């Protein structure tokens, strides 16, 4: 519904809160009756669209390489390391950083615990290769920025439903906490 | 008993090891005065090295850590001024058994970054841990590569595992446990085993 100044600003008059809420209760008395086509537009034209904003997690695009293997890239950021990783679909369970393999780039085995947590989060450990470039940072900057440049990647390989579930997880949002 | 020294050995003016004693004496004089201990281990190897090339035994030399002997040390003088490898004589006469100058055995060894000094945490190929000296002396001989596990071997440890009931928690049984596991561990034998230890 229209709010009181802007209603002021179409009437070029001042009006108290009492008149506007009475304005506003005839306009809902006409909506439940069966307005017309010039009803609904006399209604439209006190009827601003701002309300409802839906969080949908924009997906990435299918990419295809040389040998016609699919991947998705995503970028992550955490403290000052920037990841970009590239998932393809159909792996091993291969993590390569900085062509390292995971487990001798990251020897604190919480890296490699939150490496593992997206993969885990939807079941499909095991079926797909990771190709991630980490810079800047420390150790464990460097770990969620990973997690969260393979968890945006994978997105693109899940349904909806397990996209929203990764989201509500956690597993989509950039951390912002940095310091001072 | 059986192997006898070839020389007159002489400890002290006191003490002598005759031609033809058994080597076990030799050995013996190590253990009870360790002044003489080092000396001790060069005649060893020295006998071991001659005889077996006569043929009376085969001999297996069984380094692990080789990558030490062509390396630096950490030892240092009373002036700190450092020590090289090749002035330790246990080290000097450890050497001599790495060459092909005899027969009658084989030579087998073993890298390894732990506990090396002065080499990065990543480095394992053979040129890297080994250096220009070391290669050079090893050359030629046949490196054999281990590998993590494949997935047979990964399923033999944790069923060798699990029948010892060393894995306590009640997921580890499941597969979900094992497939994180795997992950954890990318199926390295070590990291699996400490992983497995607190489980
Ligand atoms: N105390 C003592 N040690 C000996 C004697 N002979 C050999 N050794 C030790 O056993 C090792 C054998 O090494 P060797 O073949 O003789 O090479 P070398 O150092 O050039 O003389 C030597 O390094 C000595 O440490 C000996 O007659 N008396």
């Amino acid at each position: 519904w229209l709010i009181k100044e802007e209603l002021e600003e179409m009437l070029v008059e001042k009006l108290s809160d009492l008149d506007y809420m009475q304005f506003i209760r005839l306009l809902e008395k006409l909506l439940t009756s069966q307005c017309g086509a010039a009803e609904e537009e006399f209604v439209q034209r006190f009827r601003r669209s701002v309300t409802l904003e839906s969080k949908k997690q924009l997906i990435e695009p299918v990419q295809y390489d040389e040998q016609g293997m699919a991947f998705s890239k995503s970028e992550g950021k955490r403290k000052t390391a920037k990841a970009e990783a590239i998932v393809y679909k159909h792996g091993s369970g291969r993590i390569k950083v900085n062509g390292i393999d995971y487990q001798l780039y990251f020897p604190i085995t919480q890296d490699r615990e939150q490496l593992m947590f997206p993969f885990h989060f939807v079941d499909r450990l095991g079926k797909h290769d990771v190709t991630c470039t980490v810079s800047g940072g420390g150790r464990s900057a460097q770990a969620g920025a990973i997690r969260l440049a393979m968890a945006k990647a994978l997105c693109s390989f899940v349904t909806e439903d397990e996209v929203e579930w990764m989201r509500q997880a956690g597993l989509l949002t950039t951390d912002p906490r940095v310091r001072e | 008993n059986q192997i006898k020294v070839q020389e007159k050995y002489v400890w002290n003016k006191r003490e002598s090891t005759e031609k033809g004693s058994p080597l076990g004496e030799v050995v013996e004089q190590g253990i009870t005065r360790v002044r003489n201990a080092t000396d001790a281990v060069g005649i060893v190897l020295k006998e071991l090295k001659r005889q077996s090339s006569l043929g009376m035994f085969h001999l297996l030399v069984a380094v692990d850590g080789i990558n030490a002997l062509w390396g630096r040390t950490t030892l240092k003088r009373e002036d700190k001024s450092p020590i090289a490898p090749e002035e330790l004589a246990l080290v000097h006469n450890l050497r001599k058994m790495m060459k092909n100058d005899w027969h009658g055995g084989a030579i087998v060894s073993a890298l390894s970054q732990t506990g090396s000094l002065f080499k990065p945490r990543k480095a394992y190929l053979p040129q890297e841990l080994l250096g220009k000296e070391g290669f050079d002396a090893l050359d030629p001989f046949i490196p054999i590569l281990v590998s993590n596990y494949n997935p047979k071997e990964f399923e033999s440890c944790i069923q060798y595992y699990l029948e010892n009931n060393w894995l306590q928690h009640e997921k580890a049984p499941t597969e979900e446990g094992k497939k994180e596991l795997l992950f954890l561990s990318n199926a390295n034998p070590s990291l699996l085993e400490r992983h497995c230890a607190y489980l």
